[PDB]
């Protein structure tokens, strides 16, 4: 998270680590929907240009953190993968649309303070909030900083991150790019005159970006963390992959 | 689930977060 701050203890309960089994590695973010299903982005597990392909066997997945500097074992959980459900229709080859994945965890697990499932937005939810100018949230363990060389200095945080970003009208985000961007996506972040600033960042990506409904005082899912061109850079906007136009695929692969 | 979306040291608790204002007032605006 380019620009966040600290998250505070228990903010994200829904917050997933996607974790590469040996050698560990953080591979990318994800979120807790159920206590059987994760959510996270396709191109984390899929994308055939780089040859990667992961299976459950390659995978680990860790809940209930805020923290990565140490493993929280009393508060912290890790689980294997029983299955992986990437959408059908993924598109890595031109603009990563439909860029959503479905982790089946092993077993179920047993919630917390530090573990609790988000919900997913139903159309009522969905028409309330989104609109340009309203602020979502983005957290996660990724790179605080895009950069050149190797800036192995700093981006990496101790803490998880948060930063509150708000959604661009569509004509701004389609303007902003020569990427074709459809429907099953949105942008989100601050304009040029806005002074403010705040991004996703390489390892965020798979991770929730959510907002609070009034009307009901609960947290929703309203996209994936996907893509963006480097990491906040001016004119430029985090494009995420709209979790209610996919509403009726999650539904399909949970029933 | 039922009870997704409400935090076991917020909602739950009638604590809100550090920076839960900064949505709510983008929503009024």
């Amino acid at each position: 998270i380019v620009e966040g701050q600290d998250a505070e203890v228990g903010l994200s309960p829904w917050q997933v680590m996607l974790f590469r089994k040996s050698p560990q590695e953080l591979l990318c973010g994800a979120s807790l929907i159920s206590d059987r299903w994760v959510l996270t982005a396709a191109h984390c597990l899929l994308y055939p240009p780089w040859d990667k392909n992961f299976t459950v066997d390659d995978l680990l997945v860790r809940i209930g953190k805020h923290s990565r500097t140490r493993y929280e074992r009393k508060v912290e959980k890790i689980s294997m993968l029983d299955k992986i459900y990437i959408h059908p229709r993924y598109n890595w080859k031109e603009n990563l649309d439909r860029d959503i994945a479905l982790l089946k965890l092993k077993r179920p697990i047993e919630l917390s303070d530090y573990i609790h499932p988000v919900c997913l937005p139903d159309k009522q939810t969905a028409a309330k909030l989104l609109h340009a100018g309203f602020k979502g949230r983005v957290t996660g363990w990724g790179n605080r900083r895009e950069t050149w060389t190797t800036s192995v200095a700093e981006v990496q945080p101790s803490v998880l991150q948060v930063v509150n970003l708000p959604l661009v009208e569509r004509p701004v985000c389609k303007a902003s790019t020569r990427i074709r961007i459809t429907d099953n996506m949105f942008c989100a972040g601050y304009k040029p005159g806005e002074g403010k600033r705040g991004d996703a960042c390489e390892g965020d990506s798979g991770g929730p970006f959510v907002m609070k409904s009034p009307y009901n005082n609960r947290w929703y899912q309203m996209g994936i963390v996907s893509w963006g061109e480097g990491c906040d850079r001016d004119g430029k906007y985090g494009f995420y992959t709209h979790v209610f136009r996919l509403k009726k695929w999650i539904q399909k692969v949970i029933d | 689930e039922a009870d997704c979306g409400l935090r076991p040291l917020f909602e739950k608790k009638q604590v809100q977060d550090q920076t839960e204002k900064e949505l709510f007032e983008s929503y009024i605006e």
